[PDB]
């Protein structure tokens, strides 16, 4: 029933997209700004991983979360790079299948970059509410904990490959991506909002007991470096996905919204996003620092 | 601390008088128990896996 | 293979009886109980509850252990390492004797010991509860002879409320690891009974900022 | 007036024991085994590595049967493992969980343990009807036990920061010898093969030799420039070796009575924990804090070999009876076994 042999032409026709037939003035900074963007990305999480794999002293579980996002955030620079040379004109010349596949790694980089994001939570608030002294972990949970979060990726980034797709309900078909359909785009938007909220909420019960049990001592006070901290994670994730993230909903529900004007610049940022996580789970800490050199 | 000092006085005493001998024949009757049993430390010479109890 | 097997149940279960006992002893609290010649580290213990004494108690819930090596009388760079990773150093000091003498005075050595173990090299990160016992003492001993004695720099009224105050000031300041760890000072009361609750703060205190250090968040 | 004199004459019988070593001082051991050609890089590999242990490892101890070997650690336990396959078969537990040493009985009937406590606790192995139980408790010492090994099945030698040492009566119970004369600490010792004499190393850069039937010190020797944490005899049985915090070991000479040869590198700095010879005595394994434990020659006096398998200072170093492994504690909660 329905059109698998179609060209991308007549995808990008059905909504308003257009195909560029040369290289525009924007297409050549879009350009370069994402191959800066991604070779610092590049660089800073190869850093990251590398210091944490030579040093003795950073080989416990926090660490190995950190060091599974950096290989997240190097994964999804390598994506955008990708992407990069493949947009624009060259867009122009590419498959259904090419393209399927170009959008899904972008897909699953970010969902892994948001899991491992999720998972570090989950384990500072574990950390902090053990009330026991040590009850040093197995190690075990850490592993279990990442290869659930790459196999969840790696669904997500599949299933628009094979199956979810708008391929055969074509009235039902997106305006920024032309092949997948608006349920994805939903389920994908509700995922990050619910992965927003129980961040939030973590973080939140995590100052708030700290406060408690921290008040009858206090009289480098903890509170403030404690918000600071909360803060910036918190603030670093909404400036970067918020303007992104309403986009799809923009696009599902407000038909003749020009959403097609601000997609570039609102994917950058949304890379800009790994781009900054280096810095914000390894600036505090003082050995990382040191350990850089 | 005088009965300190003629206790460390007495004891010194039996110090000077023993059977010292050069140091050339000490270290020609070392070098020489040293050499004789050389065959039986496998520290010395590695043995093989197959014999030493704990490579296998 | 007879009995071979045999061998390996004993193991295992070896194993997991090592591994329940490990898992009883971490929620233990470790406080290693320091102080110089003459102290009130004999009250302390009175209050909270021949070579190393071991009191163990336990209060809202969480369990602790005091250990006392006051009886060692040897030299203490030698096995002070084997207190590596306790919880916390309760450092005990009587105020009274900051007019006696042991020949040179007492506070000083004090003090000496204060720095040697503050300052070691094996207990950088770990935290130090100083009490300061023999409080309606000192109150009632300063009135008569001056703390200019033993501190001449000092430049105060001769009241308790001071002069405590300034010797917990010189007693902090020998710290050098201002960062790593953090000093808990209490003026032991003997009425309240108090000096548990204290304690239990602290190593609250202490067992959350080391967890928040574990993690990023610190 | 006496004092006086009597120091005078103790420096002048200083000089002239210092004299008389001079003049016995005719050449030395490098020049005479300059000509034997060298033995050549030694490398060992881990071949066995033991968990188990959720603390730090102070101390261990190999047996005569060279296959099972006692250890002990902080928390409280003392292991004894089975080399040849890493089977534990027994694991005692302390009333104290402070402890710094360890020994094997050379029948394999008794074990013995001690530290902070200042106590001495002899386990019985027998277990006729439960689990092992405190065989005996050796009390009255005034100071930590820092080493303890076994003579014989009644009798045991034992040293403590009292700066003295003793040997015991198992069934008895009482101190039934006393050796004083050191000033520090007394860190470690080591049995003569004859059990008829001993060494003992402490905290004042010297070591004494003593004699078990008489109780007398034999001779001192001095050279060193800090405290001594180990000591070990060699297999002839004229002469042993010390190893001490200030990043060198000395290998003395009792016929000779002096310096006999000095092992020291410049790229080395750190305090030494325990020292061992070989079977044959070529060999002078010595376990240092930076982690390795470096190899050396007796005759030569030039590095052969390092191992670097442990992730923590390297408290404990052993060599077998038959020579055939070399066992290594650390902090790290992990043994290892090399050859
Ligand atoms: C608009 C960006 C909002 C942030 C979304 C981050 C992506 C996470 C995955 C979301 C699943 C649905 C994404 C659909 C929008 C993806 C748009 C996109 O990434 O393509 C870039 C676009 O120029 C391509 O232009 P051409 O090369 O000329 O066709």
């Amino acid at each position: 029933q329905c059109f698998y042999n179609e060209s991308i032409a007549f995808f990008y026709n059905r909504s308003g997209k257009h195909l560029a037939t040369e290289w525009n003035t924007v297409s050549k900074l879009v350009m370069g700004l994402g191959i800066t963007v991604c070779i610092f990305i590049m660089l800073a999480n190869l850093l990251v991983m590398v210091a944490i794999y030579v040093n003795r002293r950073f080989h416990f579980p926090i660490y190995y979360l950190m060091a599974n996002l950096a290989a997240a955030d190097f994964f999804a620079g390598l994506a955008y790079f990708y992407l990069m040379f493949n947009t624009g004109p060259n867009t122009r010349r590419l498959t259904v299948s090419t393209w399927l596949l170009r959008q899904g790694l972008i897909d699953t980089s970010l969902t892994a970059s948001v899991a491992n994001l999720l998972a570090i939570a989950i384990e500072r608030h574990i950390t902090v509410f053990r009330m026991q002294l040590h009850t040093r972990m197995s190690n075990r949970r850490v592993v279990v904990v990442i290869v659930v979060i790459w196999t969840m990726a790696i669904v997500m980034g599949a299933i628009p490959s094979v199956g979810w797709n708008c391929i055969c309900d074509i009235e039902n078909c997106s305006n920024m991506a032309p092949l997948y359909s608006d349920s994805y785009l939903v389920f994908w938007a509700i995922f990050n909002l619910v992965t927003f909220v129980v961040m939030v909420v973590l973080y939140a019960h995590i100052f708030g007991y700290v406060r408690q049990r921290t008040m009858r001592m206090s009289r480098r006070d903890t509170m403030m470096s404690l918000l600071k901290t909360v803060v910036i994670v918190l603030g670093a994730f909404i400036i970067c996905w918020t303007p992104g993230l309403v986009l799809l909903l923009l696009d599902v529900c407000c038909p003749q919204c020009d959403v097609l004007a601000y997609e570039k610049f609102f994917l950058l940022l949304a890379e800009f996003n790994s781009a900054m996580n280096p810095i914000i789970y390894s600036y505090r800490d003082k050995e990382m620092s040191a350990t850089f050199r | 601390s005088i009965a300190q000092a003629r206790k460390l006085v007495e004891q010194l005493k039996m110090e000077a008088n023993i059977d010292r001998i050069k140091v050339s024949k000490a270290a020609a009757d070392l070098m020489a128990y040293c050499e004789a049993h050389a065959k039986e430390d496998p520290l010395l010479t590695p043995v093989p896996a197959s014999e030493n109890p704990f490579r296998e | 293979s007879a009995e071979d097997k045999a061998a390996v149940e004993r193991s295992k279960m070896i194993d997991r009886n090592l591994r329940e006992d490990g898992e009883k002893a971490a929620r233990e609290v470790k406080l290693l109980l320091l102080g110089a010649g003459e102290s009130g580290k004999s009250t302390i213990v009175k209050q909270m509850k021949t070579g190393i004494v071991e009191t163990h108690f336990t209060f809202k819930d969480l369990h602790f252990k005091m250990f006392d090596v006051g009886a060692q009388r040897s030299e203490r760079k030698k096995w002070i390492h084997c207190f590596e990773g306790v919880t916390a150093i309760i450092f005990c000091v009587a105020l009274s004797d900051y007019d006696l003498v042991l020949e040179m005075n007492r506070m000083h050595e004090s003090m000496k010991l204060f720095d040697s173990i503050c300052n070691n090299k094996w207990f950088t990160d770990t935290s130090i509860i100083l009490f300061l016992n023999k409080k309606d003492l000192f109150e009632e001993k300063i009135k008569k002879s001056p703390l200019t004695i033993c501190y001449p720099e000092y430049a105060g009224s001769n009241t308790y409320e001071e002069a405590a105050a300034y010797i917990q000031c010189q007693f902090e300041d020998l710290n050098k690891r201002k960062d790593t760890k953090e000093i808990y000072t209490h003026f032991t009361c003997a009425t309240d009974t108090k000096n548990v609750q204290f304690v239990f703060d602290a190593v609250t205190d202490v067992i959350i900022k080391n967890n928040l250090k574990d993690c990023g968040l610190f | 007036s006496e004092l006086d004199q009597l120091r005078q004459e103790a420096e002048q019988l200083k000089n002239q024991i210092r004299d008389a070593r001079k003049a016995c001082a005719d050449a030395t051991l490098s020049q005479i085994t300059n000509n034997i050609d060298p033995v050549g890089r030694i490398q060992m590999r881990t071949r066995r590595t033991l968990r188990g242990h959720l603390a730090k490892i102070y101390a261990m101890h190999w047996g005569t049967d060279s296959r099972l070997l006692v250890s002990a650690s902080q928390d409280g336990k003392l292991i004894i493992w089975d080399s040849y396959t890493t089977n534990k078969v027994h694991a005692i537990p302390l009333r104290s969980s402070w402890v710094m040493t360890c020994a094997y009985a050379p029948s394999g009937n008794y074990v013995a343990c001690g530290g902070l406590d200042n106590i001495c606790s002899i386990y019985n192995l027998k277990t006729r009807e439960g689990n092992v139980r405190v065989s005996r408790e050796l009390a009255g010492h005034t100071g930590y036990l820092s080493c303890c090994r076994f003579l014989d099945d009644n009798q045991i030698v034992t040293s403590s920061g009292d700066t003295t040492c003793a040997l015991w009566d198992i069934e008895t119970g009482q101190q039934t010898t006393t050796f004083t004369g050191h000033t520090g600490d007394v860190m470690s010792l080591s049995l003569a093969p004859d059990t008829r004499l001993f060494v003992s190393g402490a905290c004042d850069a010297s070591a004494k030799l003593w004699d078990v039937r008489e109780g007398m010190c034999r001779q001192t020797f001095t050279g060193h420039e800090s405290d001594i944490n180990a000591i070990c005899f060699f297999p002839n049985g004229n002469a042993f070796a010390t190893g001490s915090d200030d990043a060198t070991c000395r290998l003395f000479d009792l016929r000779a009575d002096q310096e006999l040869m000095t092992y020291s590198h410049d790229n080395i700095i750190c305090g030494i924990t325990s020292v061992s010879f070989s079977k044959s005595g070529r060999l002078l394994l010595a376990g240092y804090d930076d982690f390795n434990c470096n190899v050396w020659d007796a005759l030569k006096a030039d590095r052969a070999g390092v191992l670097a398998g442990h992730d923590n200072r390297v408290s404990c170093l052993g060599v077998t009876d038959d020579g055939m492994a070399v066992a290594t504690g650390s902090w790290d909660s992990f043994l290892k076994i090399w050859n």
